[PDB]
DNA sequence: TAAATGACATAGGAAAACTGAAAGGGAGAAG
DNA sequence: ACTTCTCCCTTTCAGTTTTCCTATGTCATTT
């Protein structure tokens, strides 16, 4: 009547956190993929303005 | 040739409990570097967006 | 009927050395062992928790006949209570080693 | 100046000033304490104020510099009231998830 | 048939509170 | 005015016991 009550206090719990653990990976993934998604669009962005840096040498040297 | 098996599974959850482990432990190790990449980036675009137009608006303009 | 004290205690069920898988490794007493199967396998006999058992009935904790096994907490109390016992400290932690887990204690000081 | 423990307590306890202190009998014979194990993260000095009273009542926890020591309040509050031959504890619900509690009955 | 692995329910832990029993103050009371 | 008690709560002794978490053993399923 005091044991057997506080198992359950402790699955429940425990079910709680292999869950919760899950959900963190989840969260996670999506990160790596939001990541690698925006970083490739930024290197692009610096090429770019990089190429300008080689462009504007060459009109602003004149 | 009850104790055998249970003695092998065991192994074997363990054995599989620590390969997903290290893939979580990579994952994660991965997730710090695109942000550490992530971060170059933004910065590096902010000193080459201040290089194109000081050189620029400066210098020839 | 004092209360033991936890060391003294360990120390002499050391040297009548009567509980398996419980004694001294180092012949010149400064090195023990304790048998620390984990409480899951169903191929578990008292024999691996022979201490955390003894002690517990030796405070009192534990009456045989009153009171109900509890090994997780026979385990739980007798590590704790060497845990702040600074003057001894683990050495090795063979606890989850399949063939026969156990850890090691170690006597110091300063 | 320099309080005894006993009427003071049960000043506290007619005033009712402070919550989840108060009687819990008619008879003001019977009285309730809240208990809250130190180490829920939902807990800071409001499940500790009787044990925080007790102290400053004393001149021993002197809201200046006198950097705040909830487990010390309370080891004492119960230490003094532990070796008081006439008031024992009734129950101890101590680790209540929702009120955690001991209380307290005078041996009438 | 035999490893892997997903799900559960329990067991094991590090830190820090918490405890009854037992020795300590200390500020008045006695002498 | 100076020493010894006392009365009454504080401390500490020596382990327990909570909290918050993690790690395993054992199935039930997969692969």
């Amino acid at each position: 009547m005091k044991a057997e009550r506080k198992r359950m206090r402790n699955r429940i719990a425990a079910s709680k956190s292999r869950k919760r653990k899950l959900e963190r990976i989840a969260r996670l993934e999506e990160k790596v993929k939001t990541l690698k998604a925006q970083n490739s669009e930024l290197a692009s962005t610096a090429n770019m303005l990089r190429e300008q840096v080689a462009q504007l040498k060459q009109k602003v040297m004149n | 040739k009850r104790r055998k098996f249970l003695e092998r599974n065991r192994a074997a959850a363990s054995r599989s409990r620590q390969k997903r482990k290290v893939w979580v432990q990579s994952l994660e190790k991965k997730a710090e570097d695109l942000s550490s990449l992530n971060g170059q980036l933004q910065s590096e675009v902010t000193l080459l967006r201040n290089e194109v137009a000081q050189l620029k608006q400066l210098l020839l303009a | 009927t004092p209360k033991p004290r936890i060391l003294p205690w360990l120390v002499s069920q050391l040297d009548l050395g009567q509980l398996e898988g419980v004694a001294w490794v180092n012949k010149s007493r400064t090195r023990f062992r304790i048998p620390w199967k984990h409480g899951l396998r169903q191929d578990a006999q008292q024999e691996d928790f022979g201490i955390f058992q003894a002690w517990a009935e030796a405070t009192g904790a534990y009456v045989p006949g009153r009171d109900k096994p509890d090994l997780p907490t026979w385990k739980r109390n007798f590590r704790s209570a060497l845990n702040r016992k600074e003057g001894l400290r683990l050495a090795e932690d063979r606890s989850k080693d399949p063939h026969d887990p156990h850890k090691i204690y170690e006597f110091v000081n300063s």
